[PDB]
């Protein structure tokens, strides 16, 4: 996912 | 005092600026663009936050993730309304100091309901004398108020870190008894706004195409995918009083 991709 | 207190403060987050044109005459799609690329950049430092909070790293990480997307709006919604409170005495909303709504822009954006509720937080504020450091605590207790159903994957740490950040509220109260009950209360009623914000987002969203407005991605991927868990009721707040 685009949160869990730049975390 | 607390080392506790320390942290809060050492980690809040600084000033965020939206971006937005004060000299275009403000239109529904410019401010609802505006709020958006906002909200995109409150998540990134939301995100920061959260990671540098006291024995936040003890949770399973995609608790870690999930809790910050669920109780990003509450958070926003919450430190929105004391920027509010400290800068302009709740006469307008803060949003940022180059988004700034007066009535006409709480009409224009066609959030009037929600940004009503929202002035009413901000005075609130006022109403009980609130602190910073009531302040601080409150809102990093709002991180840990809103959660799946069918709990998380290692509920027990949840309920440990939510447990001790409610002692710590505690310790930084103090008949005063009774700043509790008023502080619970206020922190129960970000919720109900919190989920009409949700709701506007979400039903702008699902328009946008067809409205003009720009969906950051961050954003779109949120309202769409962790918000909807939060509207038909798989992910509900925790409430101190009922
Ligand atoms: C997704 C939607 C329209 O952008 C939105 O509610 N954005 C938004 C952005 C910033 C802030 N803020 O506090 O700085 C808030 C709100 F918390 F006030 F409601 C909402």
């Amino acid at each position: 996912t685009l949160f869990s991709q730049h975390y | 005092q607390p080392i506790f207190l320390n942290v809060l403060e050492a980690i809040e987050p600084g000033v965020v600026c939206a971006g937005h044109d004060n000299n275009q005459p403000d239109s529904f799609a410019a401010l609802l663009s505006s709020l958006n690329e906002l909200g995109e950049r409150q998540l990134v430092h939301v995100v920061k936050w959260a990671k540098a909070l006291p024995g936040f790293r003890n949770l399973h990480v995609d608790d870690q993730m999930a809790v910050i997307q669920y109780s990003w709006m509450g958070l926003m919604v919450f430190a929105m309304g004391w920027r509010s409170f400290t800068n302009v005495n709740s006469a307008m909303l803060y949003f940022a100091p180059d988004l700034v709504f007066n009535e006409y822009r709480m009409h224009k954006s066609r959030m009037y309901s929600q940004c009503v509720r929202m002035r009413h937080l901000s005075q609130e504020f006022g109403w009980l004398q609130i602190t910073p450091q009531e302040f601080l605590c409150m809102k990093a207790l709002l991180l840990f108020s809103i959660i799946p159903v069918d709990g998380l994957k290692n509920q027990k740490f949840f309920d440990e870190l939510r447990m001790n950040y409610i002692k710590e509220l505690d310790r930084i109260i103090a008949s005063c008894s009774r700043r509790f009950y008023q502080l619970t209360k206020l922190l129960d009623s970000v919720q109900p706004i919190a989920r009409e914000l949700h709701q506007f987002a979400f039903d702008l969203l699902i328009k946008s195409h067809m409205v003009s407005v720009d969906f950051p991605e961050m954003m779109a991927e949120i309202i769409s995918v962790q918000v909807p868990k939060i509207l038909s009721g798989k992910v509900k707040p925790i409430y101190f009083h009922t």
